[PDB]
RNA sequence: GAAAAGUACCCCGGGAGGGGAGUGAAAGAGUACCUGAAACCGUGUGCCUACAAUCCGUCAGAGCCUCCUUUUCCUCUCCGGAGGAGGGUGGUGAUGGCGUGCCUUUUGAAGAAUGAGCCUGCGAGUCAGGGACAUGUCGCAAGGUUAACCCGUGUGGGGUA
RNA sequence: AUGCCGUGGUGUAAAGCGUGGCAGUGAGACGGCGGGGGAUAAGCUCCGUACGUCGAAAGGGAAACAGCCCAGAUCGCCGGC
RNA sequence: CGCGGCACAUCCACCUUGUGGUGGGUGUGGGUAGGGGAGCGUCCCUCAUUCAGCGAAGCCACCGGGUGACCGGUGGUGGA
């Protein structure tokens, strides 16, 4: 099976602009008073200290 | 001589394209569909030119019709009578009118029902 | 008070101090034109009259005389090879309405 | 230029058509050139003028014997098979309002604004309506004599 | 196509490839190919029969003489040194225009370096006077023996 | 109409579309917000974009001294570059081609209270 | 670039790259470099679009947005015009009618017959000959004309076979 | 009955005839009428027809609908029959 | 049919009374293969004239024009 014709700009856009990242929300968290910002997933890592936040 | 086409070739691109603004996909961006779609769009010019007269003549013929009928006479026998009593009054006027004075539309079909016979079936 | 007149082979509804694009007419710029008239309404009046009318002219007053929107004409058919190109700019006459 | 309705120019008003005998084609026809607003000098066929109408007594319509028991209504689901039939008859016992809106309907021009059109019509088979808050003023089927 | 360089065998399969069949890698069609009906050495030049050549030279002359452009000098320069500084000064008290044909003996050297390399004017032999020089040139300017070995050529 | 400051980043190693996908998360936010957005997430283009960002908020900072507290993301996209073409053998000799695309990468911050 | 005068120095950056400085008439010439078109790909923005069956246009046509002018209003008016009305540009186009893509080849194709993904550049009645026929025009005219060749800086003058 | 030849009148610009230059065409289709072949079937096949349309003809009508009915588009008009 | 613009042919009178123009009637102006007539645009040479580092070409935008191919003006970019 091979495309029958090129599609369109509207019909190829609209199926590309599906193609997206979701950002992940993140929380505040301190370690060594300075103040920092994770995903919350990592809260337990970022207070534990193992989280390099470069 | 050597001649380049680029000078010569490149105004009758020009002038389709900035013909062609405002149609969508290939037919505003394209050369060669948009030189379709002009001869296209200039043979459906030339022919809504010539039909445009018979369709505002059909608006004006319902608006008349709709006036006739809210003064209690059909179109048929409101041309008849005004026919009759020599007034040449154009149908795109007399729908304006219509519009515009009911007074005096009213006062022509009192002129145009004078003006019909006394039995318009013998 | 208004009227319907005639010129150019059309109709015109007008009152005084109008301006109206007909027909080119043989006429300068300044000068005034008389016109036929096919109804006059002044009211409750209307005169639906030939002879009435015939005595009625409205006058106008020729303030210039201009062009029509370009037409571009591209006669075409489906297979055959045929074009044609053609313009047109019809000549127009403007007119303010002055009598009745 | 001839005159072309703005938004605001046009008015609406309500009327109340009886169908207590009323042949079903007259009173379609009826309804359907006041639902677009044909009676009305200012009519154009790109705006949607024309008065809001209400249909009463709808199950009193005038349909002949032969039409009840041998007129056919026909639905298709989309399924192999799905074609369903019912008479005018039991369709008049069922939902007396949706024959007359049918009727109406089928004579309205085949295009988009008559979905917005056909908005402003309702039918009720009793002799009562709900919309006595308007005052639909009666209307009486009339032919202008020739 | 005959001529570009290589070109010689088929390029490829004629059928079972999917693609136009071309035959050589020299067609006019393709970049580097041959030229078609391109230009190629050529002779301009025409058979004019010598009754019309004279006439046309004989009518530019008319011209002149009868606008009164004809001018007859003794020679150019006085001694046998060419001086371009006196001959532009005598020709510029002759006439005043831009386009000056100036008619000389072939042997009249002094005459010829003078004038040689003045703008706006052109020498030839009297011999040979043609149409576009004269009819190019504003006034012409005749030697003495160059208009008459011109009359009794042409008797 | 603010004050701003500009950051380009040319004939950088990434495609355009794969750049736009992570600039979409962070065109409009602040510098701040922006920053951290890109150092969690985890698609590789978040890089360069984070590194572009920061070059600009210093830019403002340092030439223009404006305070970095209030920089916000104004404009940024990113253009193609020029293409680079490789081959890639396939099966009963074909050879099919294969693009090595790149993205100019623009980005504008300016300070607003 | 006329000339390397090919960006000292500082800043972000591992670099690449960039910003500020500086050179230059010009960096709207930065060794990816004269000019810098189209296809193609973004970003901002005005209008429209999630009850509708659209060869994608055309004719009719409301409503919005924008820029200018004629009125009456803020008369602060030297203002300027907010704003009110009218009129006109330009953008968009709710809604109504009409409407079977181009080429080739065919009796006949919107055709489910052929060919074309798109743009830019290139790509097809030419040249030779005192050839042949017919015409327009010019010179000479019961005559017209030279070929080879000779002489001239040439396109000019000779040359009767 | 028509059709055909000649002749005398009347009418009709873009008929006709001669002689040259330059052609294209020589696969036609459907419809009406008269016939052959076929089974008096074929959207079948072959002839005739100062018969038509299409081909090479747009516009209105026949729902749509080369060949049927009306009618031959120089251009413009928001005029009329 | 009405009113206005265009073109071809023919006729009628004027101007050089056919090389052709002036005005007025009448007819005509769908078109494939094909025949005839007249034009637009690009480049080079020659003659005359004219513009150009106070900015040529090329390109882009806008505002206009012609019966057609097409043209002009203004601005921006650019550098012969
Ligand atoms: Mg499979
Ligand atoms: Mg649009
Ligand atoms: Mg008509
Ligand atoms: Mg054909
Ligand atoms: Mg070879
Ligand atoms: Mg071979
Ligand atoms: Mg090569
Ligand atoms: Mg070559
Ligand atoms: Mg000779
Ligand atoms: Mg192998
Ligand atoms: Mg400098
Ligand atoms: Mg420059
Ligand atoms: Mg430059
Ligand atoms: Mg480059
Ligand atoms: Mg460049
Ligand atoms: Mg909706
Ligand atoms: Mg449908
Ligand atoms: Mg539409
Ligand atoms: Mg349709
Ligand atoms: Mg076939
Ligand atoms: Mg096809
Ligand atoms: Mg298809
Ligand atoms: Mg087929
Ligand atoms: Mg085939
Ligand atoms: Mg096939
Ligand atoms: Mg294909
Ligand atoms: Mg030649
Ligand atoms: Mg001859
Ligand atoms: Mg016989
Ligand atoms: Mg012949
Ligand atoms: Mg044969
Ligand atoms: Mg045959
Ligand atoms: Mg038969
Ligand atoms: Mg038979
Ligand atoms: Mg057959
Ligand atoms: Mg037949
Ligand atoms: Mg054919
Ligand atoms: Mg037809
Ligand atoms: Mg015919
Ligand atoms: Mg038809
Ligand atoms: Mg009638
Ligand atoms: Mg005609
Ligand atoms: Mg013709
Ligand atoms: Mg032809
Ligand atoms: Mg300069
Ligand atoms: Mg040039
Ligand atoms: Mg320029």
């Amino acid at each position: 099976a091979v495309p029958k014709r090129r599609k369109s700009r509207s019909n190829t856009r609209s199926r590309r602009s599906q193609w997206k990242a979701a950002k992940t929300e993140l929380v505040g968290v301190t370690v060594a008073g300075h103040a920092h910002k994770v995903p919350r997933r990592l809260l337990k890592a970022a207070r534990l200290g193992l989280i390099d936040f470069d | 001589a050597r001649v380049k086409r680029a000078v010569n070739a490149h105004k009758k691109r020009r002038s389709i394209l900035k013909a062609s603004r405002g149609y969508r996909g290939q037919r505003s961006r394209l050369y060669r569909k948009a030189k379709e779609q002009q001869l296209h769009s200039l043979n459906y010019a030339y022919r809504d030119r010539r039909a445009r007269k018979g369709e505002f003549r059909k608006l004006w013929i319902a608006r008349i019709n709709a006036a006739a009928r809210l003064n209690d006479i059909t179109y048929n026998r409101l041309i008849q009578g005004l026919k009759a009593a020599g007034v040449e009054v154009d149908r795109k006027n007399l729908a304006d009118i219509a519009i515009s004075d009911p007074a005096a539309f009213t006062a022509l079909v009192d002129v145009a029902r004078a003006a019909l016979p006394e039995d318009v079936n013998a | 008070t208004y009227a319907i007149v005639k010129t150019g082979g059309k109709q015109y509804k007008v009152a005084v101090g109008d301006v109206v694009k007909v027909e080119k007419l043989e006429s300068e710029q300044g000068e005034k034109v008389s016109l036929p008239v096919a109804l006059v309404v002044d009211g409750a009046t209307v005169t639906t009259d030939a002879k009435a009318l015939a005595k009625v002219a409205v006058t106008g007053e020729v303030l210039g005389h201009t062009k029509g929107p370009k037409i571009r004409i591209h006669k075409f058919k489906n297979k055959t090879g045929y074009h044609k190109r053609q313009g047109h700019r019809q000549q127009l006459t403007v007119l303010k309405v002055t009598g009745i | 230029p001839t005159y072309a309705p703005k938004a605001g120019d046009t008015t609406r008003s309500w009327y109340v058509i009886d169908a207590t005998d009323v042949v079903l084609g007259r009173l379609a026809v009826a309804a359907a050139n006041l639902l677009r607003g044909k009676h009305k000098p200012t009519f154009a066929p790109n705006v949607d003028g024309g008065d809001f109408v209400i249909v009463i007594n709808a199950d009193k319509v005038a349909i002949s014997g032969d039409k009840l028991q041998h007129k056919m209504v026909y639905r298709h689901s989309g399924y192999p098979g799905g074609l369903h039939k019912r008479t005018i008859g039991e369709l008049m016992q069922r939902h007396p309002d949706r024959v007359v809106e049918k009727a109406i309907l089928g004579m309205l021009p085949k295009n988009r604004l008559s979905r917005q059109i056909q908005r402003k019509l309702r039918v009720y088979a009793g002799p009562e309506h709900p919309h006595s808050a308007q005052q639909p003023v009666p209307y009486e089927l009339k032919q202008v004599a020739q | 196509r005959g001529e570009v360089s290589g070109g010689g065998r088929k390029p490829y399969r004629q059928k079972g490839t999917g693609r136009a069949r071309q035959g050589s890698t020299r067609a006019p069609q393709f970049t580097g190919g041959g030229v078609v009906h391109g230009p190629k050495p050529r002779d301009y030049s025409q058979r004019t029969p010598k009754k019309m050549i004279a006439a046309a030279l004989r009518g530019a002359l008319s011209d002149r003489a009868r606008n009164g452009r004809i001018h007859a000098i003794t020679e150019l320069v006085e001694g046998q040194n060419p001086s371009t500084k006196s001959a532009r000064a005598f020709l510029a008290s002759l006439t005043e225009r831009k386009q000056v044909l100036v008619v000389i003996g072939r042997s009249d050297e002094a005459g010829a370096k003078s004038v040689r390399n003045l703008p706006g004017v052109h020498i030839l032999a009297p011999d040979q006077l043609n149409t576009y020089d004269v009819l190019r040139a504003d006034d012409v300017v005749f030697s003495v023996e160059a208009l008459n070995a011109y009359i009794a050529a042409n008797t | 109409e603010y004050p701003s400051a500009v950051a380009k980043a040319r004939f950088v190693r990434v495609s355009p579309r794969k750049a736009r996908r992570v600039i979409d998360l962070v065109r409009g936010r602040s510098v701040s917000d922006a920053l951290d957005i890109l150092r969690w997430a985890p698609q590789a283009a978040s890089g360069p974009v984070a590194k572009v960002i920061a070059s600009a908020a210093a830019n403002a900072q340092n030439n223009g001294g404006l305070d970095p507290a209030t920089l916000v993301v104004a404009t940024v996209y990113a253009d193609q570059g020029p293409t680079a073409k490789r081959i890639r053998p396939r099966a009963q000799g074909r050879a099919f081609r294969i693009r090595r695309r790149t993205s100019h990468i623009t980005v504008v911050v300016e300070s607003r209270p």
